[PDB]
């Protein structure tokens, strides 16, 4: 119940987090042109934030 | 369609709309934990109709 | 008799199933309270991959 809920929700989120932070690193400094980075940025919505 | 959109190149639109359904893998334990306890009810529900 | 055997096989099945069901399949009816009462991380489920 409740809590316990939670907190596997917010684990697997942030294990996502890191693991897309992991694959980010792999693109830094990649010349294409006038682009010199590509990133996939994560969020959470607020919505279900709260 | 990521084999195609590799082939000709460029940002593909289908890649772009749906990226969560592609970079994000599915977890089942937040589930079936609650498939299981709601089992019972299920079962009862059908019953009843 | 034959009705009851059946159903005691049955129900033998899903208690089975049910034991692996969640959330990393254990003795889940204290252990994931116990596990957060303390720092620590249930064993299995660092094993989970």
């Amino acid at each position: 119940s409740s809590k316990s809920v939670a907190n596997i929700i917010r684990k697997t989120i942030q294990r996502e987090q890191n693991r897309i932070r992991m694959l980010n690193q792999g693109l830094q400094a990649v010349s294409f042109g006038q682009v010199r980075g590509v990133r996939l940025n994560v969020n959470v919505r607020e919505s279900h934030a709260i | 369609r990521l084999i195609e959109a590799s082939l000709y190149g460029g940002i593909s639109s289908a890649i772009t709309r749906s990226l969560r359904d592609y970079l994000l893998p599915e977890n089942s334990g937040v589930r079936k934990a609650f498939q299981d306890m709601e089992a019972a009810l299920r079962e009862n529900r059908i019953t009843l109709e | 008799v034959e009705r009851d055997e059946v159903a005691a096989q049955k129900r033998e099945l899903e208690k089975q199933i049910e034991r692996l069901s969640q959330p990393s399949g254990a003795e889940d009816s204290r252990m994931i309270a116990l596990a957060e009462r303390f720092g620590g991380v249930l064993l299995s489920e660092i094993y989970d991959d």
